[PDB]
């Protein structure tokens, strides 16, 4: 808070924005943004049930 | 003070990336800062400035 | 030995039972591409952001 009066927030010295946790990986399929996930599977199971 | 100033002179300070994730476009430089490392022999230890 | 010769009863009850076994068998028995072949590791992952 300045002498003058006039309240100082973030957003006065930043930019707030919600973005990635890590941004070093560009992800593509066929050319369009994508995020995948695998599947482990686990033992005793049936591979083609689960 | 001689403790504080040996952790303040003897750290790992992480400088980071000069170009790096989101960069700009056609951005065509990529490289690693170094700030501080960790000292290595009783003469470095010997010079930190105390005051 | 050669005394189911003369129990054939016998022979096909130990054939029906090795049948119904099997189809247990098939039922629940866990199927994957390879088993565990690869020895275990593991991984540990630390981050140092910059
Ligand atoms: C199920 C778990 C139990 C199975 C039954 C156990 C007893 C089997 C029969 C043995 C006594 C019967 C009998 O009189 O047989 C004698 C032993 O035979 C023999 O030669 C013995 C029989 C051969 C082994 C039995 C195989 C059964 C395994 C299947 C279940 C698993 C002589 O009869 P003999 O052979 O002289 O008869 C004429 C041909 N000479
Ligand atoms: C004379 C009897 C011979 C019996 C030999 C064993 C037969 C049973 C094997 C089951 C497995």
């Amino acid at each position: 808070v300045q002498q003058d009066g006039s309240q100082v927030l973030l957003r006065d010295v930043a930019r707030v924005e919600l973005g990635a946790e890590d941004y070093s990986t560009v992800a593509r399929y066929n050319g369009k943004p994508a995020a995948g996930i695998a599947i482990k599977l686990a033992a005793g199971a049936n591979a083609l049930d689960t | 003070d001689v403790i504080s100033q040996i952790k303040v002179q003897n750290n790992q300070i992480s400088g980071g990336q000069l170009g790096g994730m989101p960069q700009a476009a056609d951005q065509q430089l990529n490289a690693s800062i170094i700030v501080q490392t960790r000292l290595q022999t009783p003469e470095e230890f010997g010079k930190i400035l105390l005051k | 030995a050669n005394y189911f010769i003369d129990r054939p009863v016998f022979a096909w009850v130990l054939a029906i039972i090795m049948m119904l076994a099997g189809g247990l068998a098939i039922m629940n028995l866990p199927v994957a591409q390879y088993p565990q072949i690869a020895p275990p590791t593991i991984t540990v992952s630390a981050t140092y952001p910059g």
